[PDB]
DNA sequence: TGCGAAATTCCATGACA
DNA sequence: ATTGTCATGGAATTTCGCA
DNA sequence: TGCGAAATTCCATGACA
DNA sequence: ATTGTCATGGAATTTCGCA
């Protein structure tokens, strides 16, 4: 306030005010003649109010706020004060977009064996076909082998019915699913404990985490669409055809079909491969074990030039899941409790519970 | 001549009538010849139609070069023959009254009848629900002749449901008392 | 057929069949012992059928189809035949995705003067506020100066009412809009002819083309959302506040506000700039003319490594606009009549009319 | 002392009662002092409320440092004073019975009354629709004193609606005959 | 020990709504 | 308490057939 | 004729649903 | 018959204040 600006008018040096300019009084206000022109130097006790009125005109960020202020005022380290306010504007923090990208994706290891890990998910609603609307898709992690079930709803009860049929063949160690209602119910949890099956869940609102099955949904819809061209969308009777068609399709990067990775030999389908015709089953299973372990595995891609990775103790904000019209896209700031891996964290909610969350659904809070 | 393989030959047969369970009366039994792997499907009748429906499920997972059966009516119909031909599956019949499969298959089918009967008694009406667990049991059962279970031979890995209690399969005195009474 | 495969069995050379392998007969079929194993060589008259059965199993692309065929057969230049079929599978051509990106965006020149070109558009439906649901947004191309009007519908009639008020101030040479119902009606076309105003339309289904106004919609919704935090969404009374707030906000890259680019001097709003206080109006307008011409203009960015640009005579397919569930995402192939610029073309529809279309809504037909 | 600029001073006034047009009876007239640019707003009454509503539109486009008016009741009310104070607009009044604006403004207002009257006759009820075209006319009218139109001075460019027919503004013998009859 | 062509591998693009 | 994926078809690169 | 810090400019990111 | 845009806040770079 007055203390500082006093010493100044009488030509003494204050840290921050460059000596080479001259600082007069006029109209009851301290002033300075700067290269851009004459600016008022407000008392420090007045600065936060000024920064705040400038910011509030349109809730502008750093430069656009500064440019308003600079029209009338000058003082030492203006942006420091502007930034101080930006970091406290609740409305800016929760409405503005991020401008930092997520760090590069992980490529989790292929499950070592068939039945080690199932990914499951629903497709639909589809046009009604024999009273059916959805498809449960079950993809074996290691092999890509896929089972399809038509259902009337994405319910626990229809999940359970379908998996009782599937698990006739074998019981998986793990079932990975997203947080759909069908999979997170306590009835489904009991169904899995009853069987020794561990339930693994995707972080919420992050379908990429079920990428294995999501990607197979693509191929399913794509082949259905082709088979249905110029016919009514009667998909129910094509599920079995599509299932077998896909399980016996080569992946060009692997050079094997999912059927082959599961059984190590083709059944009586068209164009069956015959290379192991002179091997005993035991020799064939032995070649299969070799093939299973040496499959191509992709690596983590390069980070984009402006990505961020989470650090324990960081303020970060969780994306609002289904934000109403004209409502903020971000929750209030929260703290990283634990970095589970560079793409997955535990935060202290906003509710405030522990929440395990994908970094894709987080932004780092701006201005610290 | 080339070694035996999974999907070379499926052996099929019906078991039943059984007491009704959730509407069903029969079990279509399919056993892979090389591995001894078993699949079971509940049906309402031993008809061509019910066989076709059930085999349509199995043959959307894997197709055998040959189906072997007895001369049951469901299997000798011209419909079932058309079905098989459409899928490039050769049909194979034992001669009437002389049912012959293979040692491994015969034994497997015998295991199936005995395991069914054991779990029937006490709850002769609740078998529909148990078919999955039966199958797991059967397919994770050690083969004296080969050093491996059907599961192991089919998929070339250990199973997450080993059945280390290779079991009685025999009826206790109480269970014969239950089954000589149910049949009264 | 037989002609070719005859000469072969008797050790004579046929172009395409390498001499160093030996070609026997067996089971009524010509065969060859290749490094991967023994393959049947079908008669040429049989090959298209084979390629087609392999392809049809799952409607696979080049490699995944080839890998099926190679299980049983070998012949000269298999992929040539596979590709020939892929280029004729209607179902594949119209269902598959593209894997070529659009060429880099154009940055059209800033309109030279205020009122040279308006971009207009609707935002909404928004939560009801005093019976209003939409906002007409009018952005002046040169300046970014923006007018906001609350409406009850995105109708021609409310467009006309709003623009009769706006054009009180000045009449624009051009109004650019997208193809919304409100702007493409014959009533709206008459309204513009009556006034000497040329109507320019975006290519269909390409909001980027109205980027000028779309981008301002973002800022409008963003400031409304901030102003409405923790209050009911009563936006009607804030339109005027938001309008003035944005028209007087600096763009950091330009260093001017839209108000400034339009008038060359600030009105009595907070933090008004005072640099031209000692200039006459005429001097000030003269400085404004200078500032208007020297504004930063962005350039066309680098092409991505696998983009395509349209060539006259090319087969290309138009994106299906609102494709039903399990229906193809692409129309049947069509021909580029005219390359209007590297991002805009005229094609021979599918209906088959002339249609002016963005390259972002096209893929080049695969396999020629 | 510094040169005159747009938004330095807005001169406001009411014209009316007029014959009702789409419900409206008055025109609030605003003229920028430096440029002579005119804005017109139809109102139902010469009230503070109607002035505030109309000026709320204009002042969401541009805010004057000073509003000048006569001592009309709408402009001297404590509400209108509160409104102006909230926006940092200084209010300025001519003395009662002595209305003084500026040469440029006086002439402009005179143009406005005469242009209105000219287009009234024949269609005294259709003025609401014509207010836009009136404004364009006025704002693209050459200034004898300055070498420029209000449009040119406000935006510093030529307009796309030049009004090269700098017009009569005078009533033909037929139109006086129409207006001496309408007033009967 | 090297050439032209074919075969294979690479890999950006885009959809899992 | 968890984590992207992989068919696709031009282009880049390697291998093949022959000398 | 050069240093540390402040000021300015650069520019990838993401939303216009 | 047409065509992306630009606020944002860290980082990179330039300028300032002083010697
Ligand atoms: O948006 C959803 C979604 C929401 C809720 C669900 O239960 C669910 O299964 C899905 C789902 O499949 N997708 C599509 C999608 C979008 C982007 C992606 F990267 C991937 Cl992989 C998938
Ligand atoms: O999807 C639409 C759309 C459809 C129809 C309209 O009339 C319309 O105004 C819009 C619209 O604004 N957006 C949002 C959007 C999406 C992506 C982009 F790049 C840009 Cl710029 C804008
Ligand atoms: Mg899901
Ligand atoms: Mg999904
Ligand atoms: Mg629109
Ligand atoms: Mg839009
Ligand atoms: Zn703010
Ligand atoms: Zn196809």
């Amino acid at each position: 306030l007055d203390a500082e600006l006093d010493q100044l008018l009488q030509g003494h040096y204050i840290k921050g005010y460059p000596k080479q300019y001259t600082y007069f009084l006029e109209d009851g206000k301290v002033k300075v003649s700067r290269p851009e022109g004459v600016k008022i130097i407000p008392p420090q006790s007045d600065r936060q109010k000024i920064v705040l009125q400038a910011h509030n005109l349109a809730h502008t960020g750093r430069e656009a706020t500064l440019l308003k202020i600079a029209n009338l005022y000058w003082w030492p380290n203006m942006r420091k004060d502007v930034v101080k306010q930006l970091g406290r504007c609740q409305q800016c923090l929760i409405t503005n977009a991020s401008n930092k990208a997520s760090g590069p994706i992980l490529r989790p290891d292929r499950p070592q064996k068939p039945f080690d890990k199932f990914f499951i998910d629903y497709i639909g609603p589809l046009p009604p076909s024999q009273g059916y609307l959805y498809v449960l898709v079950v993809v074996d992690g290691m092999t890509g082998f896929t089972w399809l079930y038509p259902t009337k709803a994405p319910s626990t009860s229809a999940t359970v019915k379908s998996l009782n049929v599937l698990t006739s063949i074998a019981i998986p160690k793990v079932i990975h699913s997203d947080q759909g209602a069908a999979f997170t119910s306590s009835t489904f949890a009991e169904w899995a404990k009853e069987r020794g099956i561990h339930l693994e869940f995707s972080t919420p609102y992050h379908p990429q985490s079920s990428g294995k099955v999501e990607r197979k949904n693509s191929d399913i819809k794509r082949l259905l669409t082709k088979l249905l061209v110029g016919r009514p969308t009667k998909w129910y009777d094509l599920l079995p055809v599509v299932q077998l068609a896909l399980n016996n399709t080569y992946s060009p990067v692997l050079k094997y079909t999912p059927h082959q990775l599961l059984f190590g030999i083709d059944s009586n389908t068209p164009f069956a491969n015959q290379d192991t015709l002179d091997l005993t089953r035991e020799e064939e299973l032995s070649l299969l074990q070799e093939i299973r372990t040496s499959l191509y595995h992709p690596s983590t891609p390069p980070a984009s030039s402006r990505s961020w990775s989470p650090v324990v103790g960081q303020l970060v904000q969780e994306r609002v899941a289904r934000p109403a019209s004209l409502r903020p896209r971000w929750h209030k700031p929260s703290t990283v409790l634990k970095v589970l891996n560079p793409r997955t964290v535990v935060i202290l909610d906003h509710l405030g519970n522990n929440r395990t969350v994908s970094i894709d659904n987080l932004k780092p809070t701006s201005h610290q | 001549d080339r070694p035996q393989k999974p999907f070379d030959k499926f052996f099929i047969d019906y078991i039943g009538p059984l007491p009704p369970s959730q509407g069903y009366l029969y079990v279509l039994v399919v056993v892979d010849g090389m591995t001894g792997f078993t699949w079971l499907y509940p049906t309402k009748a031993p008809s061509t139609s019910a066989t076709v429906k059930s085999l349509n499920v199995l043959t959307s997972i894997a197709i055998p070069k040959v189906i072997h059966s007895d001369q049951g009516a469901a299997f000798t119909s011209s419909t079932f023959a058309e079905w098989a031909k459409e899928r490039g599956i050769h049909l194979e019949f034992s001669t009437p009254y002389h049912p012959q499969s293979s040692g491994k298959v015969e034994r497997k089918n015998s295991d199936i009848k005995r395991l069914l009967t054991k779990l029937l008694v006490g709850r002769p009406t609740k078998w529909y629900d148990l078919l999955p667990v039966v199958q797991l049991a059967l397919n994770n059962t050690y083969s004296p002749v080969l050093k491996y279970t059907p599961h192991q031979l089919l998929f070339g890995i250990d199973s997450n449901t080993p059945f280390a209690n290779q079991d009685t399969l025999d009826l206790t005195r109480e269970e014969e008392l239950s089954l000589l009474q149910e049949i009264r």
